[PDB]
């Protein structure tokens, strides 16, 4: 289990475009709850909690803090068992 | 704004001579009189956003500082808190 705090920033001359901004991105961060890792699918990053500090500095902190985490399966690719034999005694 | 406060302080203010700016002021002026020297600019947050600083300095004949104790609550009372229109701005 991968969990990552990715904080965001928005900058703009026009304050209440940061405000709109950050609005329409944490609605939609929350209402499509997961985002694709890749084009290629097979992956997901599903979101834990999207939090706003609106004080926090425009460029040093960011406003936006958003908490993913994504569960991955180790990979073994051992060998196979093709050929199975026995032999009898009593 | 040198305009505005300049403006203010000689509406309101009858004891004083002029208001001028930062080395405007010959000898020969006759006292008191405000000079109105503007100062930085800084960043103070989301809140108040960029924060001014503004000293109006009060001259006086030096005959004694209970005049000037007088002019500084005058110009104070005049100041603080009350909305001030630049007419030359227009703001």
């Amino acid at each position: 289990e991968i969990t990552k705090t990715m904080k965001c920033h928005v900058v703009s001359k026009n304050k209440d475009e940061i405000v709109k901004l950050l609005e329409t991105l944490e609605t939609s961060l929350i209402i499509d709850k997961r985002v694709r890792l890749r084009e290629d699918k097979n992956m997901y990053l599903t979101l834990v909690s999207v939090v706003e500090d609106r004080e926090s500095d425009m460029f040093t902190t960011g406003q936006l803090t958003a908490v993913f985490k994504m569960i991955g399966k180790i990979k073994r690719e051992g060998p196979t068992m093709d050929k199975i034999y026995g032999n009898g005694n009593l | 704004m040198r305009a505005g406060i300049r403006k203010a302080l000689i509406d309101n203010i009858k004891e004083l001579k002029g208001c001028y700016e930062p080395n405007v002021p010959n000898k020969d002026t006759k006292k008191p009189y405000m000079v109105v020297v503007q100062g930085q600019d800084n960043d103070h947050g989301e809140t108040i956003g960029f924060e001014r600083s503004i000293e109006v300095w009060i001259y006086e004949g030096r005959t004694t500082f209970k005049k000037l104790d007088k002019l500084t609550k005058q110009v104070v009372e005049v100041l603080d808190m009350n909305t001030i229109v630049d007419e030359s701005e227009n703001e």
